[PDB]
């Protein structure tokens, strides 16, 4: 039933706010929190993401966190900014200056207890909490460092609940901040141990989509986030509307995660339209939100979500056609590893769309790219004093790198595995 | 023959009771073993998490005792 | 007396339950409020339909049924739907959180919190029976609740009601409508743990029903509603002998004597005819010979497998409607001279026949034509083991890598339970092979 949503740091709060805008529109909830829709399908699972307050007001089950106050001002002035509960805004004064150790060990530790007080109050009134989703980036200090701290503290208090992240991976094409690969490696080390499911939203891929495919010569954060919000709407459709498949976070995890560490998903979306075309495009490298070629690895598991009025016969036939013509890319030792849902309600401004969630061994390409950037700096111990000055040892960097290299080797092991 | 008749019906009673008994004890053994295993899984997870909180304290001290 | 208690477990069990009870109401003239104007004994009776319905002093006819699910949304539809007045609220039991497609959660972590309540409610039904015959248990193989909670319940029922019979209707997974990758695990775990607790189990392969709906009903993409209406007709055929009188009616127990030669070999193949649309049934009456001959067409079976490449240990024909023995015997004689019906050398080859005269009924807005006569064949064939082979292979592929096993281990299961279950299935496949070998 209930999901508790947490958004941390600049990126987390910006993509977080857009998520709430896009889904509030799909459920017919206006900025005051009043329902003004046309269909009972909008309200039937509304409690997954919204609390009901007095006056038939719907209030996002959403907590807003940053070490920088002012991201709080910009959210609060955003189009849906009045919908959030005022006590769910938890902000420090300091900033973290793109330093994971400040987020995780010093500045973020100071603030983490007040975030947990709000988490607990939201959790306490849930009929049957399923778990948590966190939106954050891995390249800064607050979303990365403090976000992974929150995960660890939440897990101590709710060890049997599902932990889900939408984790924005850094790219030199979008931020030139040089310590991003450190902050991302340190975060990935946390995510590997403490989340059940992570959507890898790669700024490399979002940029390449805006540039190459959508022909935007100079992509802004707004253009990247338009892709993120369509993806997030898509991958939570099964949580938010009545349906058979992957209808809660645990069932999704059980379908998607064959080994506990291999829980980093490649999302895709189409269009960026006939059923054959949606289906070809959703499996195309160019439609993936992680910059990985799926033809360079194998799929462990896949969820495909089609939205809009279309023939379910045609959807079944095309899903079968892609599997048959691309059979070498699906591991033979997990039978029937591709699941398909169709929801009648399309997203805003489209008649038809498809959202893709892949657990592919090709995701190793993302981690290797981060690993390469990490090593290029770490071999000269460049910029380390920012982290050792907050109390961290070199050993912690060595371990994080080693653990991310192990994740890569593990993805490789299952790629090479055979049935016979 | 009357004594054979009595042994057949007692043998049937004995086998039915024995089936019930063995199914009752098997179930109780499984549910116990499952409870202990689940609790040991959760206790190991909590223990890794407590070790992180312990390590975070060594970090704030390293930084305090740096200055 | 001779009461039968139905227990519907998880989504598949529940929704099939809805279709079955709806159909039983129509067959007996019971209204959605439970009233039955034709029943002149108010508040009780020992009529044949009382095996499945109890009666209140206010004339309500109440299914002898418990519905159980670990989340509330499917059972809430029964509580608010057309037949809501049929059921006392205590017969409809729900938790807050489901088994998440994990046998271990249904059998242990979540299932344990509700098992005493469920047995309590079943007990209330049993105490109202003056000669309880046994239980009919409806569930999926693939879901966490249908697999894991059902196993737990069957084990507890053997404890609380001893050797009292327990029959299953078990939904065997198909990829066209499956919702979890781990269904083969859940199917082997439940089959293993339930095998000693069940006297007879009717497997229904979703893929066979799905194909029959597409091929014979011209349904492009069948839903659960399409599948369940057909399933309910097959169930109704099997249970018709418990719910109606007639001089040629043969009780299910008597078919069971012939269907179960050794306790583990308790899985009959059901084949049903005719499944025909209204547009094709019009001005085309199917005769006893035609419907009977359709029972030997593999395409009409409830489980995909090929009886022409195994051996029979029994064949039972359950007719309903306008059918007299003379036409049955002439149809059987014709079929024996034309078809691949090879029995094992230790069983007699006579077909056992029952006829109930009450004709088949259909539900309004349904896909099936109303027909004057229908038949369900129940055969004990070695070929049904193919269904076990397909499932066992899928299990092996995943289990050799331990894929998804950590989800079960995290709920307190051990790997030893997996391989114990798998070896019991290997021995079952082997049993089915040994019974078809000639006597030396
Ligand atoms: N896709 C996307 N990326 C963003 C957005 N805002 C920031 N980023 C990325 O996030 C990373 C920087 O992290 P921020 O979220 O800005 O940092 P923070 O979590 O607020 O931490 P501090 O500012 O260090 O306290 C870089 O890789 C940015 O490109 C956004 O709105 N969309
Ligand atoms: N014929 C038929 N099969 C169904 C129906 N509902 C689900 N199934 C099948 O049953 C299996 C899934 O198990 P369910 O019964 O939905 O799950 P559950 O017993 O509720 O278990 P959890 O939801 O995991 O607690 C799949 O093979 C589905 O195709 C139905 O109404 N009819
Ligand atoms: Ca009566
Ligand atoms: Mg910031
Ligand atoms: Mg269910």
């Amino acid at each position: 039933r209930e999901i508790v949503h947490i958004q941390a740091g600049q990126c987390g709060n910006q993509i977080g706010a857009k998520f709430w805008e896009v889904i509030s529109d799909e459920h017919g909830i206006d900025p005051t929190g009043s329902y003004h829709g046309d269909s009972d399908l909008q309200l039937e699972r509304i409690n997954v993401y919204y609390n009901e307050a007095a006056g038939n007001k719907y209030v996002p089950r959403a907590i807003l966190v940053d070490l920088e106050p002012g991201t709080m001002d910009s959210v609060r002035s955003g189009p849906f900014g009045q919908i959030f509960r005022p006590d769910n805004f938890v902000f420090g004064q300091s900033g973290a200056g793109n330093n994971w150790a400040k987020g995780h060990y010093t500045e973020g530790a100071e603030l983490v207890d007040s975030v947990l007080d709000v988490v607990r109050k939201e959790s306490e009134s849930c009929d049957c909490l399923q778990g948590f989703q966190l939106t954050h980036s891995l390249g800064g200090g607050t979303g990365s460092g403090m976000g992974t701290l929150l995960i660890s503290k939440i897990r101590e208090e709710y060890p049997d609940r599902i932990m889900n992240t939408f984790s924005v991976v850094p790219s030199p094409k979008v931020s030139d901040t040089v310590v991003e690969p450190y902050n991302a490696t340190l975060s990935v080390h946390q995510l590997v141990e403490n989340t059940d499911e992570t959507y890898c939203i790669d700024n490399e891929a979002l940029y390449d989509i805006c540039f190459r495919t959508l022909k935007l010569t100079t992509p802004t954060y707004g253009d990247l986030n338009h892709l993120v919000s369509a993806t997030m709407s898509g991958v939570t459709t099964c949580l938010r509307f009545p349906g058979q498949l992957n209808a809660d976070l645990r069932k999704l995890a059980v379908n998607m995660v064959p080994f506990p560490r291999l829980h980093f998903f490649m999302p895709g979306f189409a269009p960026l339209l006939t059923v054959p075309e949606l289906t070809q495009q959703m499996f195309d490298a160019k439609n993936m939100m992680a910059a990985c070629d799926p033809r360079h690895g194998r799929y462990l598991t896949v969820a495909a979500v089609f939205r809009g009025r279309m023939s379910m016969k045609e959807v079944d036939e095309q899903m079968l056609n892609v599997q048959n013509k691309n059979s070498s890319y699906f591991v033979e030792w997990i039978p029937n590893n591709v699941k398909t849902a169709v929801c009648d309600i399309p997203p805003r401004g489209l008649k038809m769309s498809a959202t893709f969630i892949g657990n592919s061994t090709a995701i190793q390409e993302l981690f290797k790219r981060i690993s390469e950037q990490f090593t290029a700096m770490f071999r000269r111990k460049a910029f380390l004093h920012w982290y050792t000055g907050e109390g961290m040892d070199e050993m912690e960097f060595t371990e994080a790198e080693s653990n991310m290299n192990d994740l890569v080797s593990e993805y490789q092991q299952y790629q090479d595995a055979t049935a016979d | 023959k009357r004594e054979h008749e009595r042994e057949v019906i007692q043998k049937a009673i004995e086998e039915n009771n024995n089936f019930i008994k063995m199914a009752k004890e098997k179930l109780a053994q499984k549910m116990e073993s499952n409870k202990e295993n689940r609790e040991a899984h959760l206790a190991a997870m909590l223990e890794r998490l407590q070790e992180k909180d312990k390590h975070a304290e060594e970090v704030r001290k390293n930084k305090e005792l740096k200055e | 007396m001779r009461e039968c208690i139905s227990i519907h477990v998880g989504q598949a069990g529940v929704q099939i339950g809805n279709a079955c009870w709806e159909l039983y109401c129509l067959e007996h003239g019971i209204q959605p409020d439970g009233q039955m104007p034709s029943d002149k004994t108010i508040g009780g009776g020992d009529d044949s339909f009382n095996t499945f319905f109890s009666e209140t002093g206010a004339g309500k006819h109440v299914p002898r049924a418990v519905f159980v699910d670990l989340e509330p949304t499917v059972i809430d539809e029964v509580r608010t739907g057309t037949y809501r007045q049929l059921f006392h609220p205590e017969q409809l039991i729900t938790g807050k959180e489901d088994a998440a497609n994990n046998y271990a959660r249904g059998h242990y972590t979540i299932g344990k919190e509700i098992i005493d309540l469920v047995l309590d409610r079943i007990r209330k039904l049993a105490d109202q029976c003056t000669g309880l015959q046994g239980f009919l248990v409806f569930h999926s193989f693939g879901g966490g609740t249908g697999s894991g909670f059902t196993s737990l319940l069957m084990e507890r029922l053997s404890v609380d009601y001893g050797k009292k019979s327990k029959l299953e209707f078990s939904i065997y997974p198909a990829p066209q409508v499956s919702t979890a990758v781990v269904e083969p695990y859940n199917s082997i775990l439940t089959t293993h743990t339930t095998l000693e607790h069940s006297d007879c189990a009717f497997m229904v392969d979703n893929e066979a029903i799905y194909d029959i709906c597409r091929r014979n009903l011209d349904i492009e993409r069948p839903t659960y509603t399409n599948l369940n209406r057909l399933i309910s007709q097959i169930v109704s055929s099997i249970t018709a002998s418990l719910r109606f009188d007639g001089a040629l009616n043969v009780d299910l127990t008597e078919f069971q004597t012939n269907l179960v030669p050794y306790p583990r070999i308790h899985f009959p193949l059901a084949t049903y005819a005719p499944v025909i649309s209204a547009e094709k049934a019009y001005h085309e009456q199917l005769s006893v010979a035609e419907i009977t001959n359709a029972c030997f067409e593999p395409a009409n079976q409830m489980v995909k497998c090929d009886p022409r490449h195994g051996k029979y240990m029994a064949c039972c024909l359950l007719y309903r409607g306008d059918v007299v023995p003379k036409d049955v015997n002439a149809a059987i004689a014709t079929i024996k001279t034309k078809r691949s019906i090879q029995f094992v050398d230790w069983c007699p080859t006579g077909f056992k026949v029952g006829i109930n005269y009450q004709p088949p009924t259909v539900v309004p807005g349904g896909d099936l034509a109303k027909v004057q006569r229908a038949v369900c064949m129940l055969s004990n064939t070695t070929a049904i083991a193919e269904a076990w082979a397909r499932l066992d292979h899928k299990f092996d592929l995943m289990y050799a890598k331990r894929a998804f096993v950590h989800w079960y281990v995290g709920e307190g299961m051990e790997e030893g339970e997996f391989s114990e279950a798998r070896e019991d299935m290997a021995a079952l496949e082997k049993d089915y092979e040994e019974v078809g070998v000639d006597s030396v």
